[PDB]
């Protein structure tokens, strides 16, 4: 006998078991992307090369325009959108809401006018242009601040992004652009030091228009690669208040997918699907299409999102609406650059040299590959001097999520198309949509799927005719969700999260349980698997912290010592996992940390010992944590010694600055301090408040006294 | 005229007590302070 | 240096007898799991 | 995961739990059997286990 | 150092993380019972995850945390210490006496004290106690018995009375919010308990935009709760003739629309054209529930057969002695004559299909059922994206 | 802003603020600073009354 | 009421600022720092009831008029 699991699907349905199929155990694919961009740049401009070709005169870099282009002969992708049919759906979407579009550009500026600079330091790395790098957001803006400051650029100090982004478009125009470059000086090592370095003013505009790139390692279930972009911080603020306003805009629309996560979207799905069998004609047939979208960034044009920002704040302060619009400008300008170049070896020698990307052209192109080959002789006409790609047309993933998500939304609501006999309606999220198509037969529900078809392209959305399929209502596909005959299996693809979560003991436990609990809720882990699941972590997690049970013959350095206080002391229930204790978590004490579950069982000198008021493996530092885990999530612990913190991996100005406030004023480090006031003269007041205090109390001496008021008169605030 | 920094200026200075003075003043500085931490302060623009 | 693509090949036969004798009862268990703490709800003792 | 979906299926079926029956049988159901192999181009049933 | 070394006060436990021990006193001293493996019908809810001492908004949930354990930088306490002032003093003996680092009991005072809500699939129950457990209690295929180890019908019977005493005056909002700040349940004003839960009641719905709070955006018609999904109703004034035989001048909806219809325990949605309804779809909640369902989407159809099926009159009051719009009293009409518009509704065959099944006048699961009406044994989740959105005060 | 004006001034003020401007005009939602200002004139005026 | 006003000198805690008789003035930081001079209260405040009793006079002076 030859066994087969496949056959487990002859006896149940594949929905039932579709989380083996998924083979989410292995290691995911991982990686140079140099060549992965140029391939990107290239489809990009491939898809649009029928556009209007012109050249920029602000920057230098040719740009090709699909927006009001031919309209495509032929299924492949097409950029070329109209214009006018975008405002017609953005005109039905005004008219089927009310007044919406005011309310979310409304709520947009005044949460605008509420922002602060610091939100910049959110997210993920940035490309940042004092180097020419990718940097942490934090590091990124700190630099960026940094160097205005040499350029007679102001705003940051005055708080809000406003300014912020007045004075980032007030940059655009200064005759040369001064900053601090790292300079690694040869004395043999390489020390970095600091260099003033100066750029003119197309070098600066190249360099914020500039889109760094990297490849999407981390990605599961798909074989070939794709690559991420990175934006700089002086499109950071523009490209998040569009977003914030599409998200908006969306949250009310009953078609958007986004930004709601979790079981809502769930309850929204089954949703949609009731309602769309609700409304079916008597005897009409109600087609549902799994949509899986491709090229969903290669084909909209940032002019189209221009046009959907202005037509979305039509009756709005002028000032918003030109702060609002920079970002579809600074998109529809951008360029690429292209990873970090191909490399070129002989074997006859054992030689191997990677090539920069500024010097891809200076080679004879007859010695790379016939395939990069062919792309450096089709990127040719966009490549920069210095080593870019000036892509104009379309957009890299991840940048205006919410607003293609609205755009989706606006094609999905049109609904008809010549008062033809059917109607449509659909869930549309970030390059992943499902639509619903009503009708009194098969033959008018296709008549409707190529209707819909059509519109799309017509906005530069070209839904994948691969990917994507057509059946009866009542099974279907969002988003890796199943739905089939009202049954939601969540695919079970939360397995890789039952690993310790690397932050300390008691947290690591709290996380792993409340991860276990949750999955539980949402996810349909029955009993026995979540029993089996709490037992694989309580192993990963003994062997991690090398803290088995003190009875168990394993050898090392702090079982040793925890087999010594296994005997040492009586209370043998009421120790930790991490002390060698017996596990006592099951089913229904997933919710309780485990301290004060085993708070009776201990031993008064265990408790003592264990809960002391005082830790050296407990700073206050180390409390930044305490809320949420890195997505932030909440987890309950207690404190105690095992609440400790793992060793390190204008710095130091701003670093101690806000330690040394933190110390003296102990109630910022939990609430946003207030004041209109000199941080300097705040601390000396503080500080010369507790010195007397201190001395009036008996805890420091007249000489201390004298010390501290000599220094603290020095200052300039005694 | 009361002011948000805690100073004023009256025409006489009978015509309120310590204590409706005092109650104004309060209230200006919590105004202020809630502003501050809202950062409508700054954006905040007074009556000219 | 040229890419180098993966080599085109045919159903083998060991992969088929492996699938087969990894999926059969053996004397030797090896699989051991951590106790966990007792079981005093009904959901619980049907869980374990 | 999947096998104990299965059970609680069978579990919506008949009130009582089944696991003893899925896997070994009762008096009253009989042991639950997949199809697993094949051999001669006959398919061939599996125990749940 | 857990072995050997300096021992601590254990004294500080004992009230410090008062919400753990709570919890593990509720795991405690909860009774379990028997399993019901049969299916579990379960409803996607905006449920409170665990427990609150006394829920506030965030903003006073920290204002309440420095005033406990930051003595210092306390300027001009707002108007939320006195309310809280027995739980600020309340947790500021019980804290005084350790030595813990003051963020650790700052964030555990956040937990106790700010609201921590999520979209959850619930069947039962609804309170915290209910919800810590929620993942041994439920199950897809399975039901466990539990049992865990007031001010609302309060907070209710004072707005109503506030409405009621407001209303009869000119310029009763002012009055309104007079009686509503001046008020208090024994240890606080109104704004203790109607700042607590998420929405409510009409009445409190009503009181919270007079004060201030937020509220959902839900819209409020008699009983029924209703959220727009499309298309635009022109409300537009008509002259129509009663089934009585008189005639009334009133706004009626010119176009279609489509609302997601709540009333107690019941969800459905509801289509409806101009003077006629075309579609609602329910699930089985309870007969009362679904029988207010029916009419109160009935009356705020506006169909004409709901017009046609009048047969007494209208001329009726409130508790203050006023003649309300003609929808209202309508509403009255019906609900007070439940049997009179379901008469001559008309009934259409049962919904021939897998799970849809229809619902006769008398609210039994019997085929038959009324012209448009349809019970889907299905679950219906409605009333997304609760925005709160700005709202004003007349 | 008109959030700050809704959570720290009562719904009266508000309203009296806003039929002030109304009668010159203005709009309370185009110039909410405008309208905090009118409200703080108004709670003070009472407050010294 | 008022700013620093050093004729008091440093600055004094809350268990001092008991001590105070009503009516005096004292010198305090307010959040963090904010040097400011405050004054003990002889009463205790209730801004809504103030707020309420004015829109009373208010509309009783409106309906007078009219």
């Amino acid at each position: 006998m030859n066994i087969n699991p496949y056959f487990l699907f002859i006896d149940v349905p594949i929905q039932a078991a579709i989380s083996t199929t998924f083979p989410y155990t292995g290691v995911p694919p991982y990686s140079t992307g140099t060549g992965y961009t140029i391939d990107t740049v290239i489809r990009t401009h491939e898809y649009s090369n029928k556009g209007k070709q012109y050249i920029s005169d602000v920057t230098g870099c040719t740009m090709v325009d699909p927006t009001n282009g031919p309209l495509p002969e032929d299924n492949e992708p097409s950029a070329y959108a109209q214009l006018d049919c975008v405002l017609e759906a953005l005109d039905r979407m005004d008219e089927e809401h009310p007044g919406l579009f005011q309310a979310a550009s409304q709520n947009a500026m005044e949460t605008l006018m509420v922002t602060t600079v610091d939100k910049l330091t959110q997210g993920r790395q940035t490309f940042d242009w004092t180097v020419c790098r990718n940097q942490p957001a934090a590091t990124a803006l700190n630099t960026t601040i940094t160097s205005f400051r040499l350029n007679d650029l102001n705003g940051a100090d005055k708080g809000g992004l406003i300014p912020f982004c007045q004075d980032i478009i007030d940059s655009l125009d200064r005759p040369e652009m001064t900053f601090f470059s790292v300079k690694n000086i040869k004395k043999i090592k390489r020390i970095p030091m600091k260099v003033k370095d100066k750029i003119t003013k197309v070098e600066y505009i190249k360099r914020a228009l500039s889109l760094n790139t990297m490849t999407k390692d981390a990605e599961r279930g798909k074989l070939k690669r794709r690559a991420i972009a990175t934006a700089g911080i002086q499109i950071r603020g523009f490209v998040l208040v569009v977003e914030n306003l599409a998200k908006n805009i969306c949250e009310n629309l009953e078609q958007s997918g986004l930004p709601v996560g979790g079981n809502e979207k769930k309850a929204k799905l089954s949703n949609a699907v009731a309602k769309m069998l609700s409304n079916c004609p008597p005897g009409g047939i109600s087609m549902t299409v799994t949509g899986d979208n491709t090229k969903w960034n290669e084909c909209l044009n940032p002019r189209i999102f221009l046009a959907m920002t202005e037509r979305i704040t039509r009756d709005s302060p002028i000032w918003f609406r030109d702060f609002c619009s920079i970002a579809p400008v600074l998109f529809s300008n951008k360029i690429a650059r292209l990873g970090k170049g191909f490399m070129i070896t002989s074997k006859t020698k054992r030689l191997k040299a990677q090539i920069p990307c500024p010097d891809l052209f200076s080679i004879p192109l007859e010695r790379y590959n016939e395939e990069t080959r062919a792309k450096l002789k089709k990127l040719k006409p966009f490549f920069n001097e210095e080593g870019t790609a000036s892509l104009s047309p379309g957009m890299m993933m991840g940048m205006f999520n919410m607003l293609s998500t609205v755009l989706g939304v606006a094609a999905l609501g049109i609904k008809n198309i010549g008062n033809k006999e059917y109607l449509w309606d659909g869930l549309q999220s970030s390059d992943d949509f499902a639509l619903f198509v009503n009708a009194k037969d098969e033959e008018t529900c296709m008549e409707g799927i190529n209707d819909f078809y059509r519109t799309c392209k017509l906005l530069g959305i070209n839904m994948s005719k691969k990917k994507s399929y057509c059946n009866e209502t009542g099974m279907f596909e969002f988003t890796s969700m199943f739905y089939r005959d009202g049954f939601v299996s969540n695919f079970a693809m939360e397995l890789p999260s039952f690993g310790v979560a690397g932050v300390n003991e008691s947290a690591d436990m709290a996380i792993g349980m409340t991860i276990i609990k949750n999955n539980m809720i949402n996810n349909g882990m029955g009993p026995a698997t979540a029993q089996t699941a709490i037992q694989l972590f309580i192993a990963d997690y003994r062997y991690t912290y090398k803290c088995h049970r003190g009875d168990s013959k394993v050898e090392g350095k702090r079982m040793k010592i925890i087999k010594e206080l296994w005997e040492n002391t009586k209370g043998r229930d009421g120790l930790l996992v991490a002390d060698g204790g017996p596990n006592i978590y099951n089913l229904r004490n997933l919710h309780i940390p485990e301290i004060v579950l085993k708070y009776n069982l201990m031993d008064p000198e265990y408790k003592g010992r264990l809960l002391h008021p005082q830790n050296p493996f407990v700073g206050h530092l180390s409390i930044e944590g305490i809320k949420e885990a890195d997505k932030k999530m909440d987890y309950d612990a207690v404190s105690g010694t095992h609440s400790w913190r793992t060793k390190r991996n204008e710095e130091q100005c701003y670093a101690k600055c806000c330690n040394l406030f933190e110390a003296c004023f102990n109630s910022a480090s939990y609430r946003k301090p207030v004041g209109q006031h000199s941080m300097l003269e705040a601390m000396a007041h503080r500080l010369r408040m507790d010195a007397r205090l201190d001395y009036e109390s008996g805890r420091m001496s007249k000489d201390d006294f004298e010390k501290a008021m000599a220094h603290l008169g020095e200052i300039g605030y005694i | 005229i009361f002011s948000y920094n805690q100073d004023y200026s009256l025409s006489n200075e009978s015509s309120l007590d310590e204590e409706g003075k005092g109650r104004v003043l309060s209230r200006l500085t919590e105004l202020q302070a809630e502003l501050s931490l809202k950062n409508l302060w700054q954006v905040l623009i007074g009556e000219e | 240096e040229e890419p180098k693509i993966p080599n085109k090949c045919r159903v083998a036969a060991w992969v088929q007898t492996e699938m087969n004798l990894l999926s059969t009862l053996t004397s030797k268990r090896a699989l051991d799991l951590p106790e966990i703490g007792p079981d005093v709800a009904p959901v619980e003792h049907v869980g374990s | 995961q999947q096998m104990e979906a299965i059970v609680e299926q069978e579990s919506s079926i008949q009130g009582y739990d089944m696991t003893k029956a899925c896997f070994k049988g009762d008096r009253v159901n009989s042991p639950k059997t997949f199809s697993i192999g094949t051999q001669e181009g006959k398919l061939v049933k599996g125990s749940f286990g | 150092w857990n072995t050997y070394g300096p021992i601590g006060d254990t004294e500080g436990f004992e009230r410090v993380y008062e919400s753990f021990f709570l919890r593990k006193m509720r795991l405690d001293n909860a009774t379990w019972g028997r399993i019901t493996f049969g299916p579990v019908e379960r409803v996607r809810k905006r449920v409170l995850l665990n427990p609150l001492t006394k829920e506030m908004p965030p903003d006073e949930a920290s204002n309440v945390i420095m005033e406990i354990l930051f003595p210092k930088e306390a300027g001009i306490p707002r108007e939320s210490t006195w309310i809280h002032r027995e739980l600020i003093k309340e947790k500021r003996e019980k804290l005084k006496g350790t030595m813990i680092t003051p963020i650790v009991l700052a964030y555990m005072l956040e937990r106790e004290l700010v609201a921590r809500r999520r979209f959850l699939p619930v069947a039962g129950a609804t309170s915290a106690e209910f919800i810590e457990m929620l993942h041994c209690l439920q199950g897809e295929n399975w039901r466990q018995i539990y049992h865990p180890g007031s001010r609302s019908q309060s907070m209710i019977v004072a707005c109503r009375k506030i409405i009621r005493r407001s209303i009869v005056a000119s310029n009763p909002l002012e009055l309104a919010v007079e009686i509503a700040n001046k008020t208090v349940i024994d240890t606080e004003p109104l704004k203790s308990c109607l700042a607590a839960i998420d929405g409510g009641d009409v009445a409190c719905d009503i009181i919270r935009a007079a004060l201030g709070l937020k509220i959902r955006q839900r819209q409020r018609f008699g009983r029924l709760e209703l959220k727009r999904i499309s298309g635009r109703g022109f409300k537009n004034d008509e002259e129509i003739l009663i089934g009585n035989g008189t005639i009334q001048k009133i706004g009626i909806w010119d176009g279609e629309e489509e609302f997601h219809v709540r009333c107690g325990e019941c969800r459905g949605i509801l289509k409806k054209s101009k003077m006629k309804l075309e579609k609602l779809l329910i699930n089985s909640a309870k007969k009362e529930d679904m029988r207010d369902l029916i009419i109160l989407c009935m009356v705020f159809s506006q169909d004409t057969r709901m017009f046609q099926g009048v047969r007494g009159e209208i001329n009726f009051l409130n508790r203050a002695g006023q003649l309300l719009s003609p929808m209202y009293q309508l509403q009255r009409y019906f609900l007070n004559r439940s049997n009179d518009l379901f008469d001559q509704w008309g009934y259409e065959e049962s919904p021939k299909a897998s799970e849809l099944h229809g619902i006769n006048e008398s609210m039994n699961a019997s085929d038959y059922t009324l012209k448009g009406v349809v019970v889907t044994r299905n679950v219906i989740d409605d009333f997304s994206s609760t925005e709160t959105e700005k709202v004003s005060i007349t | 802003m008109d959030t700050f004006i809704t959570r720290n001034f009562q719904t009266t003020i508000i309203q009296k603020a806003k039929n002030t401007m109304a009668e010159f005009s203005e709009d309370p939602e185009l110039q909410p600073a405008m309208l905090f200002n009118i409200c703080v004139h108004l709670e003070v005026c009472y407050v010294i009354s | 009421s008022g700013k620093y006003d050093p004729d008091l000198g440093d600055f004094k805690t809350i268990e001092e600022l008991e001590k105070l008789k009503p009516g005096e003035k004292a010198n305090i930081l307010l959040y963090q720092g904010k040097p400011v001079k405050v004054v003990k209260r002889k009463r205790y405040s209730a801004l809504s009831n103030d707020i309420s009793q004015g829109i009373k006079r208010q509309r009783m002076t409106v309906e007078s008029m009219g």
